[PDB]
């Protein structure tokens, strides 16, 4: 079917050169990718403490 | 009458969808902003060590005036 995973360069001239030089010269990626802990902190967790609560079963 | 298993689609949920896209940076703004930093870093920086050179002089003063000490 084909989907390819290979990007072919995705640098060009100038303008494209620039930002993926940012991303490593410095971090931010890094930066962006400590966002996704950040916000999955924030939200509720599903937790089960056994000698009170119960995890779900079937018939 | 059977009863089985009924089929539901819907939406569909979306088959293979792109999540993943360019948010507040966009590559030359972030520099104005960064080097921008770094001009009004050395700018604010300065001038408070041309203000410890008011309290510099007046502190080695003190010992010039001091003769009996």
């Amino acid at each position: 079917t084909y989907k390819y995973v290979n990007l072919r360069e995705p640098s060009m001239d100038m303008k494209s050169v620039t930002d993926r030089a940012a991303q490593t010269l410095l971090w931010t990626e890094l930066i962006r990718g400590l966002g996704m802990t950040l916000s999955y902190l924030f939200r509720e967790p599903a937790t089960i403490n056994y000698p009170f609560e119960k995890g779900p079963l079937s018939p | 009458x059977x009863x089985x298993x009924x089929x539901x689609x819907x939406x569909x949920x979306x088959x293979x969808x792109x999540x993943x896209x360019x948010x507040x940076x966009x590559g030359y703004s972030m520099f104005a902003v960064g080097i921008g930093a770094l001009l009004f870093g050395y700018w604010s920086m300065m001038k408070w060590n041309r203000e410890r050179r008011r309290l510099q002089i007046e502190d080695f003063e003190a010992r010039i005036a001091l003769m009996p000490l």
